[PDB]
RNA sequence: AUAGGUUUGGUCCUAGCCUUUCUAUUAGCUCUUAGUAAGAUUACACAUGCAAGCAUCCCCGUUCCAGUGAGUUCACCCUCUAAAUCACCAGAUCAAAAGGGACAAGCAUCAAGCACGCAGCAAUGCAGCUCAAAACGCUUAGCCUAGCCACACCCCCACGGGAAACAGCAGUGAUUAACCUUUAGCAAUAAACGAAAGUUUAACUAAGCUAUACUAACCCAGGGUUGGUCAAUUUCGUGCCAGCCACCGCGGUACACGAUUAACCCAAGUCAAUAGAAGCCGGCGUAAAGAGUGUUUUAGAUCACCCCCCAAUAAAGCUAAAACUCACCUGAGUUGUAAAAAACUCAGUUGACACAAAAUAGACUACGAAAGUGGCUUUAACAUAUCUGAACACACAAUAGCUAAGACCCAAACUGGGAUUAGAUACCCCACUAUGCUUAGCCCUAAACCUCAACAGUUAAUCAACAAAACUGCUCGCCAGAACACUACGAGCCACAGCUUAAAACUCAAAGGACCUGGCGGUGCUUCAUAUCCCUCUAGAGGAGCCUGUUCUGUAAUCGAUAAACCCCGAUCAACCUCACCACCUCUUGCUCAGCCUAUAUACCGCCAUCUUCAGCAAACCCUGAUGAAGGCUACAAAGUAAGCGCAAGUACCCACGUAAAGACGUUAGGUCAAGGUGUAGCCC
RNA sequence: AGUAAACUGAGAGUAGAGUGCUUAGUUGAACAGGGCCCUGAAGCGCGUACACACCGCCCGUCACCCUCCUCAGAGGAGACAAGUCGUAACAUGGUAAGUGUACUGGAAAGUGCACUUGGACGAACC
């Protein structure tokens, strides 16, 4: 094993349908801004955030973006005992601000990568 | 036979009683700790007791003695 | 033991069977953290692919990859079945090929 | 090989052995005995061998035991009506003192086998069930009889699933 | 178990692990058909549809059936007696509640529970009840399967609250390795209802899906394995790498890896993982095991009827030898040892002189339970029985050690100095302290070992090995692979760096006990070395120059030998050649039915070094060891006989002497691929 | 012992070439006795944790990667694995070994007091 580095971002994806996570994961495969900071994309599915989405970020000091479903209260206690972050979201422009926002902060500033 | 097997035990013996000189500050410490959490935990195990039994406090001039400590 | 102490004693009281890296279970599934190798115990010389897995269980555990080559990355799932790699001490877990992200070994 | 002094004792096929099958009214039996005398002799033996065929045989009777309190060894047997029974064992053998309590206070012969016939009346041979209980899980094993269709498949008339396409 | 593999250089024993067998789940690869059986991983959350009506209204049912295994000794027998059926009744059947008894697994590192009983009409009184034969407690589990117990979303319950409930059928999200249809019918049986024809029923019946299983079949067969256990491999590729293995193990130029062929086993399956079925009458001197010692109750056994003294212990007193100290005389050295140094000026004779220790006896073998006890006297005193029995208590327990107070001749950790060594925090020398002694308390450990339990009994037909011959009966204690571990945690203790009890995780295929053979021994005794180990004798080398070999340097410039057993060695021989080396140049079927002095002396032949300046090696027999590895010797002989080889003998030289020659089997994978040949691998303009 | 020492030839091999090798011959000595404290041999023994057989085996510290346990971070154990300092044990292991206990020390360990043989003392007198 290895320590991963603080510029490598771990994201689980999960959508509503198959054709919002494909949306999202073309914008994730846009990326460009490799050196400065990694973009993994651990894990991405369909459906509400679940436990085992809850444990692939445990491992992976993760975080969860979800694209319109829902984060139940028991998931909701399990992520925050386990240090997990899920970030619920309704909007495809919303959830890429928010990501960014995750690119900039593990950056050593604003992270050069533009998703148009 | 032969002395092997002492002699395995004897480097045991050894290197435990080394340890325990090189480490007698800290298991100092923590056996005081732990004898006075042995202590607390009795004085709960009589306050359970009466407790239950119905008495509003310890029995009329009782108080428990630390049993645990050396003076 | 007379029949006496052996009445007192009662029957054998067996020790129980300690489950072992699998918990007793005849499969688990596994996210390899990382991918390695590990050098085995003498006489024996090599290289032997190995991968960091968080077992369901909860626990992390070294996985033997067995076959020649495999493509192991991390953020990938496996099955992973018992059975210990005699060479390698401490590695009790054997990827399963054909399964999941590990295909069979190519010919 | 078996622990202790005439091993045979502790097999069932021995204790099975046991003759003496007491009355419902024998309720306690008291065995006074010496561990020591020539006229003792055969309350020792009757207690070191014939007394777990009882036991075995009658496994309600309480049965004690009590060494060197009187002079000479004795049975004592009460019984449920309050009526005490004392056999005197001196100088017997413990074959004449099992063959003694057995005419004073065993079941006969023909009472065990009245018993017997009682017992043999419950597994009646045309009850069908579980091998535990019945010589036959089903009717299917008598010949003749149409067989189970696990074995032999019932023809396409008799099946359900054709009646059915001719229902259709 | 009908067993098998695996510890070692080898054998025997003990022991763990694993293999072979049979099921079930999952996975991988693969799959044709028909009948039947069985079917979420989860007491987590649920969309949807359905699952309880009947009937002249009241009643009855929806408490059943069906479901799950979260919880868990409400299940079984007896007593008593509710509810229900027998058209009303009858007691009969069935069966609640209540009472009595029985009723799972693991942990005692869960040993105390804390009112857990009784008497009396009551008043109230007694102070008891359970428990090492396991109470109280923690963890785990549905069970004893014609079926039974428990739960019904959680708060045990369910007034109430949390909240909106599939653990009814089908189905779904989540979760797991685990994953069946959102079928039809009331045609049959069962239930509910009705007086009844009848109606309802996701109970059930008949169908759907699924190699999970059984049966049957097809003129369309895969899976696994092929080093041994274990049935069965040809040729290639790789070369301690890639990789394989249930265990032992394989791979450094492969019957074990990958491919390929073939074969072997099972076959619509195969077999990788897991789980279960296989688990106490065996042992304890050395393999784990007789707990440091003794004594109970409750109990168990039949061994109960049969039948002189020596050194125990405690107290008191005493002292012979020798020290120490102090006194006279003498002397200048004394101690120290492998040899010295350091150290004291103190040393010798004689006399006085202990709170320390207890020659000879003792070649005795006694006392005590054990630890222990061997100067003398006295006092007290050495349990009981014609059995065993304590972390389940009481009393002891060498030496060391702790607290306090005394003693202190001598010894003596520590400390210092001297010496030694590469270093010497030691061994050797000197001084000295705790301490060894007394008193009073603690501490409670020993290789506390005679590593062999107590009592009773036998020597009869033996006994793995060694040890101290082999056993029988009985009882208690202890042990179940190694290490972790005289350890961690818990508990108790005048213990505080402690003692007793004492695990688990991770790891391994071993560990271990006893022997055989050999090697080795700064190993013992004895006898030797005849140019040999020391001394002894002669002549040399080591100091000088030169010649020559080797190594190191240098160069474009060999190679090999290289401790004895290399170094004027291959060479009884290099200016060219020899020459295999280097630089440049030239040729390609080439002197060769090619060639190579290219690697491999760790494939070899061939010829040799070596102990060997040895006398042993020995096939084939026989015997001993319980028929184990192994061993085989006694001459006033006791299991050895041995062909053959070697020695010897014989031979050359000058004897019959001596020198030659010879010198077996083996060791050093000793040397030589560069005498030559040859296997393998390699270059072929 | 015609040995050592000294001296003089011949030969092999070369076209030539050695202070080298093989060989012939002459003069021609001294000690030869003590031993086993030193090295090897033999015989009988003893010990052995070695068996690639002491150039063996192997112990502990110090540093290095893993797996598990206890722990407010750190320690312990086991494994892998090489170095490092020593040589503590296995032979009388070079100070016999070990048990308990105490002090001391880079580290195996040293010593003190008692105890065991799981060492020997060679087994008539000598
Ligand atoms: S058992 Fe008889 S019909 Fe099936
Ligand atoms: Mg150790
Ligand atoms: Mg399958
Ligand atoms: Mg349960
Ligand atoms: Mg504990
Ligand atoms: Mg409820
Ligand atoms: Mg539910
Ligand atoms: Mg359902
Ligand atoms: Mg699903
Ligand atoms: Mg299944
Ligand atoms: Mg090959
Ligand atoms: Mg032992
Ligand atoms: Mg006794
Ligand atoms: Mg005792
Ligand atoms: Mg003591
Ligand atoms: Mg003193
Ligand atoms: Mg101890
Ligand atoms: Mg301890
Ligand atoms: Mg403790
Ligand atoms: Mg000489
Ligand atoms: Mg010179
Ligand atoms: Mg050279
Ligand atoms: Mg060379
Ligand atoms: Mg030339
Ligand atoms: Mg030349
Ligand atoms: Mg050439
Ligand atoms: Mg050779
Ligand atoms: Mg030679
Ligand atoms: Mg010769
Ligand atoms: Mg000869
Ligand atoms: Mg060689
Ligand atoms: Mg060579
Ligand atoms: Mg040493
Ligand atoms: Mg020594
Ligand atoms: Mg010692
Ligand atoms: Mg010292
Ligand atoms: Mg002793």
């Amino acid at each position: 094993k290895r320590e991963r580095d603080s510029n490598v971002l771990s994201v689980i994806i999960k959508g509503d349908v198959d054709g919002s996570v494909e949306a999202i994961l073309n914008i994730i495969d846009t990326y460009d801004a490799s050196h400065e900071c990694e973009l993994e994309l651990v894990h991405f599915g369909v459906g509400d955030v679940s436990a085992n989405d809850v444990n692939l970020a445990e491992t992976f000091d993760g975080v969860i973006y979800g694209f319109n479903v829902n984060a139940g209260n028991v998931i909701q206690q399990s992520a925050a005992k386990k240090g997990v972050k899920i970030k619920l979201h309704k909007i495809i422009y919303r959830l890429v601000e928010d990501l960014q926002e995750e690119l900039s902060s593990r950056l050593p500033a604003k992270t050069s990568w533009d998703p148009g | 036979k032969n002395v092997l097997k002492i002699r395995r035990r004897k480097m045991n013996h050894h290197k435990y009683r080394k340890l325990v000189k090189k480490t007698r500050f800290l298991r100092r410490k923590v056996q005081e700790g732990r004898l006075r959490r042995k202590q607390i935990k009795f004085e709960k195990d009589l306050r359970r007791i009466w407790l239950k039994a119905g008495l509003k406090e310890a029995p009329e001039g009782w108080q428990t003695p630390k049993i645990y400590l050396r003076g | 033991a007379t029949l006496n102490q052996m009445h007192r004693l009662g029957p054998p009281k067996r020790p129980p069977r300690k489950l072992g890296p699998t918990e007793g279970r005849p499969q688990l599934k596994g996210v390899v953290l990382c991918t390695f190798t590990r050098k085995p115990k003498k006489p024996n010389s090599a290289n032997r692919k190995c991968c960091r897995v968080r077992l369901s269980t909860g626990r992390e555990a070294v996985c033997f990859i067995p076959g020649e080559g495999h493509t192991l990355q991390e953020h990938q799932i496996v099955l992973v079945e018992g059975g210990r790699t005699q060479d390698l001490p401490g590695v009790k877990l054997t990827v399963v090929r054909g399964k999941y992200d590990c295909g069979h070994v190519q010919k | 090989p078996m622990k202790g002094r005439f091993p045979i004792r502790r097999t069932l096929q021995y204790l099975s052995q046991g003759n003496v099958v007491f009355k419902d009214s024998v309720k306690v039996m008291t065995v006074n005995y010496n561990t020591h005398g020539e006229l003792g002799e055969g309350a020792r033996k009757f207690v070191f061998f014939n007394i777990p065929q009882i036991q075995y045989k009658n496994p309600w009777v309480q049965i004690m035991m009590f060494k060197n309190m009187t002079p000479s060894p004795f049975l004592r047997f009460y019984l449920d009506s309050g009526e005490q029974v004392l056999v005197d064992v001196e100088t017997k053998s413990n074959k004449e003192i099992m063959e003694h309590i057995r005419k004073i206070l065993g079941k006969n012969e023909e009472t065990l086998r009245e018993e017997e016939e009682e017992k043999k009346q419950l597994s009646h041979p045309a009850n069908f069930g579980p091998r535990k209980y019945c010589l036959r899980e089903c009717i299917c094993e008598v010949e003749g009889q149409v067989p189970c269709p696990s074995l032999v498949p019932l023809p396409k008339e008799m099946r359900g699933k054709y009646k059915a396409a001719l229902k259709a």
